[PDB]
RNA sequence: UUGACCUCAAAUCAGGUAGGACUACGCGCUAAGCGCAGGAAAAGAAAAUAACCAUGAUUCCCUCAGUAACGUGAAGCGGGAAAAGCUCAAAUUUGAAAUCUGGCAACAUUUCUUUUGUUGUCCGAGUUGUAAUUUCAAGAAGCUGCUUUGAGUGUAGACGAUCGGUCUAAGUUCCUUGGAACAGGACGUCAGAGAGGGUGAGAACCCCGUCUUUGGUCGAUUGGAUAUGCCAUAUAAAGCGCUUUCGAAGAGUCGAGUUGUGCAGCUCUAAAUGGGUGGUCAUCUAAAGCUAAAUAUUGGCGAGAGACCGAUAGCGAACAAGUAGAGUGAUCGAAAGAUGAAAAGAACUUUGAAAAGAGAGUUAAAUAGUACGUGAAAUUGCUGAAAGCAUUGGAAAUCAGUCUUACCUGGGUGAGAUCAGUAGUCUCUCGAGACUAUGCA
RNA sequence: UUUCAAUGGCCCGUCCACGGACCAAGGAGUCUAGCAUCUAUGCGAGUGUUUGGGUGAUGAAAACCCAUCCGCGA
RNA sequence: AGAGCAUAGCUGUUGGGACCCGAAAGAUGGUGAACCAUCUAGUAGCUGGUUC
RNA sequence: UUGAGAAGCUCAGACGAGUAGGCAGGCGUGGAGGUUUGUGACGAAGCCUUGGGCGUGAGCCUGGGUCGAACAGCCUCUAGUGCAGAUCUUGGUGGAAGUAGC
RNA sequence: GCGAAACCACAGCCUGGGGGCCAGG
RNA sequence: AAACUUUCAGCAACGGAUCUCUUGGCUCUCGCAUCGAUGAAGAACGCAGCGAAAUGCGAUACGUAAUGUGAAUUGAAUCAUCGAAUCUUUGAACGCAGCGCCUUUAAAGGCAUGCCUGUUUGAGUGUCAU
């Protein structure tokens, strides 16, 4: 058995045309969510920055961004991850501050019964 | 490759050692050879003897490299661009190509690929406002972005010298692409041309001239008496 | 239409069987309703003529009838060929000349065109000398036809003639080449004058050959030697024999009388090109017969 | 090869043939009216954002991007309050104005009372006032619902719109 | 040069799809040019040809003939022209088939359904 | 004597559903056998790693790494693709079973008279528990004041998707060869089209197409949005502030002993800051459940390609091909492509019982006549000639090529040009070419 | 070319034996991964774009570009 | 006071069917009362062959 | 003196068996890219030929006959590339032999 | 009248010396 | 001498090599997701064209309706589209393997098993109340 590549450029195709669709579907927002900077976690590593999967919910707290609305306008919440130092959740604290200031959420339609 | 299920000298049997898809189709070129050949390769586009060696109809075209203003990327019409060529006299190389086409000798005209043909000239461009439309239907002409330059259109056949007929944009933009020697090159990250063994490639200059033909011991004779 | 090989060959093979299953069931009702009654037999046989090439040649104007034409004859009695059919009855002397530089292959079969024509002569071609040069050469020197055999890499393979002095010109192409040693049963020729007969003419442009050739014989053969020499046009070809005859008792002749044929050769044939009104020039001749090659495609149209 | 395969070809039924192969074939964008009326159908979505003014990406790139041109605190992180950003093309500059607007006309969240509400609330007030809540809710008889003190504040504010 | 991944350039195909077409496909197939006059006048190049039209045999050993076609033989893309046909052995006229580009439309038999083609496809009846 | 419930039956009662086939890729039991699926399947929101500044469902790819471990052979981390989270059981709705299938009757609705629902009513299910709320990331119950809200139904237009129809540039001009012009030459044309195929030989302009088309137009089916109309059971339902109040968490399982291949069998069989797994600490929170995408795909319905094969090749099969044929059967399984541009497939006459033959005739070609393109060798017949491996030559037969017309010199006659004690034009760079006059020293 | 003359001339492959009736066609060191040396090439205390991302309007399976790693070396 | 890394070619060698053909078995699943289909290109110190 | 394809030209001298084995240069075939203003219905390819020529050779060029639609040189790329044999595979055809025999 | 098949490097005069080589018959 | 035997050449056979072709195979890529008790896959039997050792179709038997092109085949079609019809005997095959049965007027509609939900009718020295 033999795995042979012949499709490794039908394959990157693929994926810009679903990038593609993805944004033709929800064109004037990202094509991906917002990721949070976390530390990897080993002595070999832990001097890198890289992208976590989703935010705290100490992170959200500080931000101003409940946990509920948090997913509604592309911020993941990961509950499993905690801020056992200040530096990881001034960090995030600030990356969700940044985003938010260059976020505009258009308004939806309200339900507004006649009565009381 | 054959199929899997299909001794080799029995009649209707199967073959020694039958293709497989998995041999080696694809060959890896180091980055940096690949970007000396197109250096190469654009280096000998100005050279007219190298153009006239690899085939060209060259020998009226009023100056190599033949550069064009930035009207020719906004042609429409094929025919404004056959007119540009003929003014330029760039047209003797199409009408080589268009009275060369000829059916393919072989079985390779049984898989699509019938008739053949000698190339014309090679038109690079800086940004496509209908210079590609204009041009795409002469025969042999190709059309190229000077941020994308293809060694297999800059060396065809691996013949050095192919006839390019740049723009005023794309000519400007040359010394971003491939920067220097010493600075280096702006659309490529830390790229510098190549480096040469010699400095004067003219060597019969070397042997002759007054520096070493001053100091060298009184020849012999050429081919001596017996 | 079936693309099976061996089914449109058994389909064939059953469509042939039948096929002549029932032509010959046809064919034997019609022999015994034949040989009862007679009246239908010959009644047959006089409609159903087997058709051949010379019964459905193409029509031409140009074949003259059987009968006298007053016009014809007008045209023909003050011509370049007249000198030899008046009263005059001029003696035709004839010259035989090759290509530049020929080869023994040449006049090994320009002997035998000697032999076919008594006092005819063959100067050998040399030096810087044209077919328009020899023909005046030719002409004050009291010669009246010149032959010119062509031959190029070991084979006669043209012959052009020009009636003297200024008389039209034939260029012909000869094939077929066969000398008297590739001739089985053949003979030895005598010196007696040859007796000349032409045959299928019919076109006009027929009896202007017809004419050329008969020009080139002695008006006046010697029978004693019974040699006769043949110039027969069959589709256009003009074929050249010559034989001794002997007449004999043959029960399959009409009135029990036949001749007996030997060859003496040379044996070839010939087709006609072109004809020339005047003296043989190749670039600047009057043409007064082209044969164009696309034309003679049509096995039923001919010229001569 | 296969027989179903011979099926088809030693019949003569036509084949389902269906022209779909449109390669090079960029997705049109529905969703959006704004991003629709200024997208350029040829460039990339990376193009087309970046060309708009939006971000395709909040994270970073995992390659080199196209370079065409040559082109030449814990207190102090935590209540700081970002006032936005600039509108960079004028696209941003009318999804944002649209979507202000937008708010104005749907801006009235405030809901009214309706004729059980405004009974109940006005009894509670005669009898209790309109600055003791505390003591209001603690009233059965007239509190049957068992409000709070802070849901009859609420219908206190609303009766006056 | 074709730029769809819609359409074949492959010959198998091409071929296959030419000799399998059915008779629905063939009748564009055999399309012939109208004449300098019907060109210039319908503004139309190029129509399929019918039975009773009169045209006029442009190329082959037939050239310059004219006629109304007698019959449209679709099977082997075939035209049938009056009179012009070729003698067999026993005297049988047997008529001899052209391609319907080989020949040319000199006078169409207009029905209605060509007349709503002509101005569908751009003409002026 | 009656009734209620329970349990077990019957019905050709009403409404359903299961089977069999395919199986490339999936998941199981045990390559094969057996079982079961889908457009993917499986897996999946930690009884997961780690020992760090910690990470964070799953899957896939790269790397780790041919490393550790015991020749086998990973995994944590790291880089990437794609990213999405949730539902119950266990707590009284207890101021109200708030829940649901079905029948019947209306009404609406449709990819659809075929589909799918709404409302009303009646029976049944259900308190041995159907809803709401809750899922440990929590959460309930109070209290508080800030912000929030449609499982409704139309119309309108725009943007999308699918399906069918429709819209489109230019030579068949002249000459030669040919059976045929699609060839050669001359002269034109179109090009967002000079892909490919067809047509009697190499066709951008004869024809279908191709390009435009990453599109105008016309039907029809629908996506998610937008604008707006009418309804809206809100006495409602949420998010986040607070707490002098609470906070349930899955057992013949985990675990232990022993056998067979973690799993399974058998014996025994738990706990509640417990239990699992790592280095007292850390970290998870099993024994219940669902879940797109990224991934796979020798099958299905279709496409588009190719430095592939070219009729003993390529699939066994280019054609009749799993066919003919073989075997009781399971199974096994071939050989076989090409006349010509057009059948114009050979009229007719004649011989023969016939098969066919010979005259003929069609074709450019019959050295294309279906035993048909080309038609090799082995091999066979006839005729002709000679005779009874190498070296070298003879005889016989055959063959190759082989030159004369030019060089110089002299004169006569006219010719002109690169000549003119000569005049102009065009293109290049004064004079260099190309010319048109005029003269002939 | 055929034949004659004078001279020489013992059947080929294979390992005595084994294969050989003749002719045509087919018929056997292949592809791929690992390693080692040698040569060429590019760069050089560095080096390697092709897991993937960007991009490619003429074919878009190409060519072009490159973030973060990672290998081997030091 | 570092010479390596990459790519390509030749050569060697190791593993894959591994230069080609040729070896007595056996296993799984069936058919008929041994046979059949896969595994299977089973096992090679060997035989015969291996192309200008 | 023109004789630099410096990978060219030119001078001199010696040498020549060859299995295993090593090294080098060449000839050929199918397909690929480039090229020859390449060849071709006024005849491509193939095949036949006591026609001619070149090369030590592998081989190549050509005349004639046959034929009827495509083909080749040169520079690189590539490989299912070269047969006298394997009691090789397939097909065709022999002598045995008009024998044995019915 | 019908009609194989196996097999076949090549072929078929002896003597002597080393079924074709050498010298003779 | 001739036959015979051999060799060579020519012609005629034989054979089907070569060359050229090619609606075929093989390989890679891309797009999509749709069998069956509402009778599948497969098998048999018919129908008319025919060459069937092929194909289409089902007693409405190359198919009928509707739509489209628009005038054949050798409101046409051996056409295309295709939403309506129809679709023999079998086969998971389902009344039992001709034999039967139930209902309605020889014809028509039905008659398999397991399980789910419900409906109706029965049984219990099953329990309980009056």
């Amino acid at each position: 058995y033999v795995k042979t590549w012949f499709n490794q450029p039908g394959r990157k195709l693929r994926r810009r045309q679903a990038r593609q669709t993805k944004a033709a579907k929800i064109a004037p927002r990202p094509v991906e969510a917002i990721r949070p900077a976390v530390k990897p976690p080993t002595i070999r590593y832990n001097m890198k920055v890289r992208a976590g999967r989703g935010f705290t919910l100490e992170e959200l707290k500080a931000a101003g961004v409940s946990r509920r609305v948090a997913s509604t306008i592309g911020i993941p919440v990961d509950h499993r991850r905690r801020n056992r130092s200040e530096e990881s959740l001034q960090r995030n604290v600030e990356r969700i501050k940044v985003y938010l200031a260059h976020l505009i959420v258009f308004p939806r339609k309200a339900g507004q019964p006649k009565k009381g | 490759a054959v199929s899997e299920k299909a001794g080799n000298m029995c009649r209707s049997g199967r073959m020694f050692a039958p293709t497989k898809t998995w041999r080696k189709w694809h060959v890896k070129v180091n980055q940096n050879e690949k970007r000396y050949a197109i250096a190469s390769a654009v280096a000998a586009s100005g050279v007219p003897s190298l153009l006239l060696a690899r085939g060209h109809r060259i020998e009226e075209i009023p100056e190599v490299p033949l550069v064009v203003d930035d009207a020719v990327q906004s042609f429409q019409k094929t025919k404004e661009a056959v007119a540009l060529l003929k003014e330029i006299k760039a047209y003797r190389d199409v009408i080589k190509v268009a009275n060369s086409r000829k059916l393919r000798a072989g079985k390779g005209k049984l898989r699509n690929r019938r008739h053949v043909q000698r190339r014309g000239p090679l038109v690079v461009f800086n940004e496509d406002t209908g210079i590609v439309k204009a041009f795409r239907n002469i025969p042999g002409v190709e059309i190229v972005n000077v941020r994308r330059l293809n060694l297999l259109q800059l060396a065809p056949g691996g013949h050095l010298g192919r006839f390019v007929i740049w723009t005023k944009s794309a000519f400007g933009l040359l010394d971003s692409v491939f920067g220097s020697t010493t600075e280096v090159a702006q659309l490529k990250k830390n790229y510098f041309l190549p480096e040469n063994i010699i400095s004067n490639a003219d060597v019969t200059r070397l042997i002759n001239s007054d520096e070493i033909q001053s100091i060298v011991k009184a020849a012999g004779p050429s081919r001596v008496k017996r | 239409k079936i693309k099976n090989k061996i089914v449109r060959q058994q389909q064939y093979m059953k469509a042939l069987h039948q096929k002549n299953k029932d032509k010959l069931e046809r064919r034997k009702e019609r022999a015994k309703e034949e040989e009862k009654d007679p009246e239908k037999k010959r009644l047959r046989l006089s409609e159903n003529i087997p058709a051949t090439i010379e019964s459905k040649r193409v029509y031409d104007e140009t074949i003259i009838e059987d009968k006298p034409d007053e016009e014809l004859q007008a045209e023909l009695k003050d011509d370049e060929f007249s000198a030899y059919f008046s009263e005059e009855r001029k003696v035709p002397k004839l010259l035989v000349t090759t290509s530049k530089r020929a080869s023994r292959k040449c006049y090994d079969f320009a002997s035998e065109l000697l032999d076919c024509f008594p006092n005819a002569e063959f100067r050998k071609r040399t030096g810087d000398i044209e077919v328009h040069e020899i023909a005046e050469a030719a002409a004050k020197r009291g010669y009246t036809d010149l032959l010119v055999l062509n031959e190029d890499r070991k084979k006669t393979n043209a012959l052009t003639l020009v009636h003297l002095p200024n008389g039209p010109s034939f260029y012909f192409t000869l094939s077929n080449l066969q000398t008297a040693k590739e001739i089985s049963n053949h003979g030895r020729s005598t010196g007696h004058i040859p007796e000349l007969i032409i045959n299928n003419f019919s076109t006009r442009l027929g009896m202007t050959v017809a004419r050329a050739f008969q020009s080139l014989f002695i008006q006046t053969p010697q029978i004693q030697g019974r040699q006769v020499v043949t110039i027969h046009c069959q589709r256009d070809f003009l074929f050249f024999r010559r034989h001794r005859y002997a007449f004999r008792e043959k029960s399959n002749m009409p009135d029990g009388i036949g001749t007996g044929l030997q060859e003496l050769g040379p044996r070839f044939t010939m087709r006609l090109r072109m004809v020339q009104k005047g003296v043989w020039d190749r670039k600047e001749g009057e043409v007064f017969f082209e044969s164009n090659a696309g034309e003679e495609s049509d096995r039923r149209k001919f010229w001569l | 090869a296969n027989p179903r395969q011979r099926n088809k070809q030693r019949s003569g039924k036509p084949r389902l043939t269906r022209r779909n192969a449109n390669k090079k074939a960029k997705a049109k964008i529905y969703g959006n009216f704004v991003i629709q009326q200024n997208w350029d159908k040829h460039a990339t979505l990376r193009q087309n954002y970046a060309r708009l003014g939006l971000l395709a990406t909040p994270n970073y790139v995992t390659g080199g991007v196209e370079k065409l041109y040559p082109d030449p605190t814990l207190d102090d992180v935590l209540d700081k309050e970002i006032s936005i950003a600039p509108a960079k093309t004028e696209v941003v500059r009318q999804l944002e104005e649209e979507a202000v607007k937008k708010a104005a006309r749907q801006s009235n969240k405030m809901l009214p009372l309706s004729a059980f509400e405004h009974a109940y609330i006005q009894r509670l007030i005669n009898k209790y006032g309109t600055e003791d809540f505390e003591s209001m809710a603690k009233d059965v008889k007239l509190n049957s619902k068992l409000f709070n003190g802070s849901k009859l504040k609420n219908l206190y504010i609303r009766m006056k719109a | 040069m074709k730029f769809s991944r819609d359409v074949t350039s492959s010959r198998r195909k091409q071929r296959k799809a030419h000799f399998g077409a059915p008779s629905s496909v063939r009748r564009v197939l055999m399309s012939a040019p109208l004449s300098k006059e019907l060109r210039e006048q319908y503004k139309i190049r190029s129509l399929p040809v019918r039975r009773d039209d009169q045209i006029t045999v442009i190329r082959g050993s037939n050239k310059g003939r004219e006629g109304k076609i007698t019959s449209v033989y679709r099977k082997k893309f075939l035209l049938l022209i009056e009179r012009v046909t070729r003698e067999k052995a026993n005297g049988a006229s047997a008529p001899v088939g052209i391609d319907a580009s080989k020949v040319v439309i000199t006078k169409l038999h207009l029905d209605k359904d060509r007349k709503d083609l002509i101005v569908r496809k751009g003409g002026k009846v």
